[PDB]
């Protein structure tokens, strides 16, 4: 997939909802994401940002002695993978709309 | 099919939900502060598959009053 | 008449196991109702939950009617 | 004397078994509105649970008061 | 008159399944006061269930005073 | 005069229905309290659909006093 | 001397109302504190429901102490 | 005969357990469709768990009835 | 000596009322528990509403009990 | 033998123990079900506590058998 | 010697009452048991309100067992 | 033998507190795998708070067999 022409008028976060959500048709375990973070006029540390599965694989590296998420208590309508899921798209959306956003000004 | 809130179980993800209740809420600000937010609700892109490493078709986006609402 | 007459009063003494089997029902019948709100795309299957749920929360209801038909007709 | 006076006491402790149906009828038709007010577009469908539990919570309403006139007139 | 004494200690004792009555339509008008402060959309709509719940929950109650109403006076 | 003697029980075992439509009450009227602090913005609106609760549920409290004063003088 | 003694095990009877309207009071009185947690900003706002709450779940308790006093000393 | 008068009155209240049986039976059934509304993956080892609960929660109501019939049949 | 002994049986009948009032307390007692375990920084207010709410349900166990003395020693 | 036959009158109303024995039973073995659905994992440990709830909770059925059985046997 | 018999049938009605107290401490206890799963950072706290309801709810079940101490007794 | 009678009468009216006791600790027990599903790092810590609270509404079943052994046995 290739996404071009983003930064022609401005980066928008519903821009970047669009591009999460075509890594979204692809199910993956994880994501990279590669972007150059505008440290300052000069530096441009190039940052990998990872986003985890819901409960493919973000449930799985959390099981650490039992569990570090249910310290939290969900006060979803619907029960903790499907917040999981609206929450690693809402963190997806994101960190690429951070990403486009460092990487235009670096 | 699917097991979830309402826009989950009608093929609609997080922030095709999410960006509809953000594209609602700024047309009802004030002219003076609604083409402030009319500023971040335009998306222009071009997305473009590509299987074999060289070639695929294209789409373009150019909406201007916020994310799609039609099924796509 | 004393046997005529007490096998009356422990007939209607016996069928308040009535009430709980209703208070039950009433409760899987509303969680059937709830569990749609939750999930509708699985909601003919729930009614498969509730109408064998039913029918065994009903295996109390004959077994305590039987009771009442049993001392007034032993 | 004490058969047709005790046909009205079976017959009023009888029908209490009407509570559990009267508080079974609350918990599940107080169900359908907490489950109409979270997926309220099958809110036409959710009664077609909620009147098909009635009915079959109601045979206990029936049944019951089969046992008052078998107490009774019986 | 054990008859006559019979026949409104029978009828008083058959009034405790109004009590579970009562419990049903606090527990059913309780779940509009959930549910309508959950979305005030259907806040008209669900006034209608509630209603609809109520006489229907009633159902018992003048089934329960059937009895009430017919042993005391048959 | 065991008719006047079993007046003072029937109507005394009568009045067990303004048991549970108390119960009933404390629900309703707790959900008052909880439907407004999950939505204060209608918080006295929902104290119209609680007092429309409470003047359905005290039928059953004049439902049942009517039938405690139909043993006592009646 | 049988009514002397009859007044008696029906007042008993009687005030078996007061266990409904006291299971009632714990549970509106439970909703305070689980409304006053989920919300504390409104808190003292939602004592002005709960003590109406209080009064007319104790209307009930007046209710079936009006019977109480009207079968021991009238 | 009031050896078997007491025989037919006590195997009436005998069967009162049947309804608080049949309460914890419909709650169980009830958790089973909201249980698997959530978890429709495991929703059939639910029913495993149902039926589990439902077998044990019944032990209890043959218990019962054998005493129904150690009062009526021994 | 039969006034003598309904006194001692309507005195029993009368404090079944403390059923509901310790069903009520211990609803209330939870609901602070669950209370203070949402935000414990309020939970010194939120023990001044379950005294509050433990002081008037008591109150109508106290009302069952002035009714127990009332039949008991009055 | 008025005492012969009051081994039947107390041994009935002596299981109604059973009662809110089987209606905690279908609460417990319902919070295994929703138990199971949170998480799906555990749910083989969560049977170790459904199995040793029940062994506890009929802890008071064998407190009550106890009873039936030296009412009918002792 | 009517009266020594009304004693043990009062005495052992009134501590039914116990049931109810018995419900209410159990549901205290089980919100203490789910209120120190959500943060158990104040559980050590949480148990010292449990111990203050158990305290205070077992306060009513030595209360109606005052009565039955009173009545077998005086 | 009318004093003993009543013995044994009153003896079945002191077993229904072990109903309720059982419908707490299966509310207890109940919140344990709820608990424990919420949160099991804490999975055994949960059984020390469970068997600690089972152990304490324990209390109120050792109570009431401590009435059934002073109706029976004295």
């Amino acid at each position: 997939l290739a996404i071009a022409d983003t930064y022609k008028v401005r980066v928008t976060f519903g821009q970047a909802s669009l591009i999460v959500e075509e890594l979204i048709k692809h199910n993956p375990q994880s994501y990279q994401i590669l972007f150059n973070k505008f440290r300052s006029a000069i530096s441009f540390k190039p940052t990998v940002a990872t986003i985890l599965s819901p409960d493919l694989l973000e449930k799985q590296l959390e099981d650490v002695t039992g569990n570090s998420l249910d310290a939290y208590d969900i006060e979803a309508s619907h029960e903790r993978s499907d917040v999981l899921r609206d929450l690693t798209e809402f963190h997806l959306g994101v960190t690429l709309y951070n990403a486009m956003l460092e990487n235009n000004c670096s | 099919a699917p097991s979830g809130p309402f826009y989950r179980v009608a093929g609609m993800s997080y922030l095709r939900y999410s960006n509809i209740c953000a594209d609602l809420l700024r047309n009802v600000l004030k002219e003076p502060f609604k083409a402030k937010a009319q500023a971040r609700q335009a998306i222009h892109f071009r997305q473009a598959p590509y299987v074999d490493g060289k070639a695929g078709a294209s789409k373009v986006y150019e909406l201007e009053n916020g994310i799609p609402k039609t099924a796509n | 008449s004393v046997l005529a007459a007490s096998k009356m009063v422990g007939a209607g003494c016996a069928t308040i196991a009535l009430a709980g089997v209703g208070a039950g029902l009433g409760v899987m019948f509303g969680s059937l109702i709830n569990g749609a709100a939750r999930n509708p795309n699985i909601a003919k299957q729930l009614v498969g939950y509730a109408l064998l749920g039913f029918a065994l929360t009903e295996s109390i209801a004959l077994f305590s009617l039987l009771v009442v038909f049993l001392i007034l007709f032993a």
